[PDB]
C-alpha cells in the first residue's frame, strides 16, 4: 500500500528507492495494452509516463528539479488453457533508434508519448520523406530498439510473466542517474520495455486477445526549484 | 438523509482486466455486494423510521 | 430485477476491455435506495446522525 | 464518540403507543365499559423494534393519556369524571356489565384517575412463565393427535404471551349529557435483555402473526450504473 | 464592582420567545395540527443577541406557554383540552394527518400537556453535528460544477443548523365547539460558550440571512458642535 | 520569510496559525486595485481568492477537505504631502447582502469572484430586473456589506494604514471555524474588506490615484481527500 493505493517482487540492483509530493506519489493505472498473437511489443518511458497524473504531474512541470522511484506493477490474466510469456524490462537511460538518415532526429514530441508509450516493431523501416520527415522511433523487437540482442536484455532489471505459472510483475526502480537530481522535462530516467517472448496461443482460436494493464506508483519523491508552470509543445 | 452538504463521496468498480474463461465455461457470472459497519460507527439522535407505516 | 432475488446479482461478462463502470453507489448508507434496507441502513434510519467507517465486501 | 444512545436500552426507552381504549359516559348504541387485551401487536412501530430480535427479558411500564369530549353542542354540563381502568388478569371473571360485582376489585390491580390530572402510571416487572417473551413460536398449542375428528389450534399461538386484559368504565353515574372518552396506553420496556438478532419486518404487518398479504414491492428502481 | 451579570452565562439567561404556534380543535378551513421548524429567526431580539458572535455551544431550555379560547359566543361548553407536541428530527416522517399513525411516537420524543397546568418545559444539551453552531456560514451547500446545467443551493443555508421540527395537535377529539389554541415557544440557553464577537445588527433583518432592504438609514441627526 | 518568499503585524484574536502542502503555501500576489478619491472600498475571500495560485490551488482542488491561517500584508505607499487612511478588517465568515427581494439569492460564481475580489458601494441598489437576475451581492460600505454599522468593524482584527505614519499592514489570521476542517469550495473561511477611513487627497489635484497590492500566504496548510479534479461552474 501507497497512499489510499492499495495492491515475484524484484528490486533493481537490490537497491531500495530513497531520499537524497507525498500525497502525490500513488499509484497510477496507464491505459490498458492488448495483447494479441501478432504483438510485438510495448514501451514507456518514466517519468514520461505520467506527466498526466493527478498531482504527480503538476509538481513535475511546476518545478526545475524532481527525482523518484518508481513501482511498476504489470497485470495480465488468462486461463489455465492459455499460453504464452512476457518479459518486462526497466531500462536506465533507454535509448531507441530513429527511423532516418540523420542521427539523433527523433523530436520531443515523440520520444515523450506519455501513458500510451510506443509499440516495437519486427522490421526495419526507413522513413523517406523529406519535405515533412515523422522524426519517430523505429524499435526492432529482436535489436531491442536501441542496436543490441533482446536475448541480452535480461542483464537488465526484469521479470518474466509465464501465464502458466504468475499473471503478475512487480518491479522496483529506485532512482537511477549520473546526478543526484535532474530535470524530469528534459530527461526519462528509466524505461519500460514489454516483449513477448512466446507468442499468446489459446486453443483452436486464431483471434484470442487479453489485456495488459501497468500500475506506477513514484517513490521517495523530490521537487525542487518551484516557478511558473512549464508547458510542453505538443504535436 | 440525502444532504448535500454531509455528502459521503462514491463506491465504483471498474474493470482492471478483462474476464478470462476457457472454452466449454460459463461466459456470464455473477457477483454480490455486502456491506457492514466497523467497529468505530456510531449513531445519534434516535428517531422514528420511514420504513413502516400503519394505515 | 426489483422485488426478486435477481436485485441482489450484478453480471460480469468475458467481453474485451472497457473503461466502463460497472457498479456506482452513493455513500449515503440510510438514504441511497440500495444501501437504505440493508440491516445497516435499517439501524441507521432509526437515527438522524451516523459517524464511521464502512465494509464494503464483494464476492 | 461512544455508543451510549445505541444501547438495548436506549434504543427502548420511549413510551410508545399501543391502544385507544373508546368508553362513553351515558345513560344505558353506546359502550359503557371496554375490554383491550394486552397486546404490542394493535401497532407497528413498537413492533418493529421488538421483532429485531427472537427474545426478550423487560419491565413494563404503562401510561395512560386521557382525553374526553360533549358529543352534542349546548346540550348541557358535566362534572370532572373518574375512570376505572380494572386489569384482569387471565382467569379472573370478566365484567358483563358497568355495575357488575367484579369492580369491586379485591384482588385485581385497580387505577382510578381522575380527568385533568397528569397522565397515569405503573409500572410491572417481568411477568413471563418462560424465562423470556417470545416474539415468534414456531409451533402449536395442541399437536392433533391421530383418532382425533378433523388438536386444531392456530399456528404460532401459544399461551406464553397471554397477559389478561384491562376493563375500562367511568365511575361516574351517567349525566344527563352524553361524554365520549378516550385512554390512550403508552408502553416503555425497561431494564430490556434481547436474544437472537432477526431481520427487520419489510411488508406490511397482517395479523398478530409473520403472514403478508400487501405491499409486498417495497424496494423502488435505481439505476446499477447511477449514482 | 464585579461583572457577574455583564458574563455570557448571564446576557443570556433568559425565555424569549421564538414561536407562536397555532391550532385548532374542531371537526375535519382549519389546521388541526401545525408543523414548526425549529429556528430562533423567527423573532428578533434573540436573534440580535445571539449574533453578537459567530459560533456559539450552548444547552436549549425551552418552554411552552399554552393559551386557547372559544371561537363563538354562548356556543357550548368545552372538557379540558391534552396537546401533543412532538419532536420530529430530520428524515423522520412527518405528521400528513391529525390522526395518522406517526403520532404514535415509538421512537420521537413527545410531551403531553393538560391544559391549565404550568407551561410545558424540556431541556436538549448541545445538539450540533460541527464542534458549534454557526450563526454565519460562508457558504454553499453545493459547489456548481461544470458539466451541470444552470449544483444551484441557496448562498449560507447548510445543514448545519437543520434541527427537525415541531408537530403540535390537540389530543382531544373534536368538541361540538371550534376552540383555537396558541402555543408559545421560549427558548433559553444555557452553559453558554461563543466565538467571534460581530458588531450588532444595525437595520431590520430580511429574511434567514444578512440581506437587507429597508430602514437603512437608522442614524438621527446631530450638531457636530452641540452637546 | 516563507517559502522561496521574503516580505504593525496583528495576530488575529492572539492565535497564531497551527496544525490540528508545504511548498504551494507560499505569498502569492493578487492584482493591484487603484485607491481614488471616489473609492468606497475592497473586498476578497478567503481562500477563494488564492483558488488560481501555483500548486496551492491545485490542492484545493485536488482534495475533499482542506485548512490553512493566511498572512495577509497590505501594501499602499505615498509621498509625505498625500493624506488618506484605511481600515484593512479580516471578518471571520464575512456574509454580504445580496442584491434582490429574494433571500440568499447571490449566485455562487459571484459570491466567489476570485482574486478580482468585489467592490463595496456607497448606496444600495434593488436589482428589478425579473427574467436575468443580477443574483450578485450589493455591500454597502456604511453598512459593511452586512446590515451593521462599519464604525463597529473594527471588533474584528483590524489594522489601519493611515499615509502619514505607515505604508503597510499585516494580519496573522489562523484557521477559525466550526469545524477542525471543512471543504475549501464550498466555504471561505475569511473575508478581507478595505475601507477608505479618511478620503485620499493630494495638494490641488483632484487627479491622484494610488495602488494597493495585496500578498497573502496560507499558513500551517493541511488537504485531505484525494480524488479526482474539482472543475467549479464558472459564468
Ligand atoms: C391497575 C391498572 C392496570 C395495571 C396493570 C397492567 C397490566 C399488567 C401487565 C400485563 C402485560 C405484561 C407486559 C407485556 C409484555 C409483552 O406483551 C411481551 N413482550 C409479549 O411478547
Ligand atoms: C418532546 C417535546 C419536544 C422537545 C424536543 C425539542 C427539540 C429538540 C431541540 C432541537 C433544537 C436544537 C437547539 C437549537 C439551537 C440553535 O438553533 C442554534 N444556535 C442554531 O445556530
Amino acid at each position: 500500500t501507497l497512499g489510499n493505493s492499495t495492491i515475484n517482487s524484484v528490486v533493481a540492483y537490490g537497491r531500495w528507492p530513497e531520499y537524497i509530493a507525498v500525497a502525490a506519489c500513488r499509484f497510477y493505472t496507464l491505459d490498458t495494452v492488448t495483447w494479441r498473437k501478432e504483438s510485438r511489443g510495448w514501451w514507456w518511458k518514466l517519468p514520461d509516463a505520467l506527466k498526466d497524473m493527478g498531482l504527480f504531474g503538476q509538481n513535475m512541470f511546476y518545478h526545475y528539479l524532481g527525482r523518484a522511484g518508481y513501482t511498476v506493477h504489470v497485470q495480465c490474466n488468462a486461463s489455465k488453457f492459455h499460453q504464452g510469456a512476457l518479459g518486462v524490462f526497466a531500462v536506465p537511460e533507454m535509448c531507441l533508434a530513429g527511423d532516418s538518415t540523420t542521427h539523433m532526429f527523433t523530436k520531443y514530441e515523440n520520444a515523450n508519448p506519455g501513458e500510451k508509450g510506443g509499440e516495437f516493431k519486427g522490421s526495419f523501416t526507413l522513413d523517406t520523406n523529406a519535405t515533412n520527415p515523422a522524426r519517430n522511433f523505429c524499435p526492432v523487437d529482436y535489436l531491442f530498439g536501441s542496436g543490441v540482442l533482446a536475448g541480452n536484455a535480461f542483464v537488465y532489471p526484469h521479470q518474466i510473466i509465464n501465464l502458466r505459472t504468475n499473471n503478475c510483475a512487480t518491479l522496483v526502480l529506485p532512482y537511477v542517474n549520473s546526478l543526484s537530481i535532474d530535470s524530469m522535462t528534459k530527461h526519462n530516467n528509466w524505461g519500460i520495455a514489454i516483449l513477448p517472448l512466446a507468442p499468446l496461443d489459446f486453443a483452436t482460436e486464431s483471434s484470442t486477445e487479453i489485456p495488459i494493464t501497468l500500475t506506477i506508483a513514484p517513490m521517495c519523491c523530490e521537487f525542487n526549484g518551484l516557478r511558473n508552470i512549464t508547458v510542453p509543445r505538443t504535436q | 438523509i440525502n444532504d448535500s452538504f454531509t455528502e459521503g463521496g462514491y463506491i465504483s468498480m471498474f474493470y482492471q482486466t478483462r474476464v478470462v474463461v476457457p472454452l466449454s465455461t460459463p461466459r456470464k457470472m455473477d457477483i454480490l455486494g455486502f456491506v457492514s459497519a466497523c467497529n468505530d460507527f456510531s449513531v445519534r439522535l434516535l428517531r422514528d423510521t420511514t420504513h413502516i407505516s400503519q394505515e | 430485477r426489483k422485488n426478486t432475488m435477481d436485485m441482489y446479482r450484478v453480471e460480469l461478462n468475458d467481453a474485451a476491455h472497457s473503461d466502463t463502470p460497472i457498479l456506482c453507489l452513493s455513500l449515503s448508507p440510510a438514504s441511497d435506495p440500495r444501501l437504505a434496507h440493508t440491516m445497516l441502513g435499517e439501524i441507521l434510519n432509526y437515527y438522524t446522525h451516523w459517524a464511521g467507517s464502512l465494509k464494503f465486501t464483494f464476492l | 464518540r461512544t455508543r451510549s444512545e445505541s444501547t438495548v436500552e436506549s434504543f427502548f426507552a420511549r413510551g410508545a403507543c399501543v391502544a385507544i381504549i373508546e368508553v362513553d359516559n351515558d345513560a344505558p348504541a353506546s359502550k359503557l365499559f371496554s375490554i383491550w387485551k394486552i397486546t404490542y401487536k394493535d401497532t407497528v412501530q413498537l413492533r418493529r423494534k421488538l421483532e429485531f430480535f427472537t427474545y426478550s427479558r423487560f419491565d413494563m411500564e404503562l401510561t395512560f393519556v386521557v382525553t374526553s369530549n360533549y358529543t352534542d353542542a349546548n346540550n348541557g354540563h358535566a362534572l370532572n369524571q373518574v375512570y376505572q381502568i380494572m386489569y384482569i388478569p387471565p382467569g379472573a371473571p370478566i365484567p358483563g356489565k358497568w355495575n357488575d360485582y367484579t369492580w369491586q376489585t379485591s384482588s385485581n390491580p385497580s387505577l382510578f384517575y381522575t380527568y385533568g390530572a397528569p397522565p397515569a402510571r405503573i409500572s410491572v416487572p417481568y411477568v413471563g412463565i418462560a424465562n423470556a417473551y417470545s416474539h415468534f413460536y414456531d409451533g402449536f398449542a395442541k399437536v392433533p393427535l391421530a383418532g382425533q375428528a378433523s388438536g386444531d389450534s392456530l399456528y404460532g399461538a401459544a399461551s406464553l404471551n397471554d397477559f389478561g386484559s384491562l376493563a375500562v368504565r367511568v365511575v361516574n353515574d351517567h349525566n344527563p349529557t352524553k361524554l365520549t372518552s378516550k385512554i390512550r396506553v403508552y408502553m416503555k420496556p425497561k431494564h430490556v435483555r434481547v436474544w437472537c438478532p432477526r431481520p427487520p419486518r419489510a411488508v406490511p404487518y397482517y395479523g398478530p402473526g409473520v403472514d403478508y398479504k400487501d405491499g409486498l414491492a417495497p424496494l423502488p428502481e435505481k439505476g446499477l450504473t447511477t449514482y
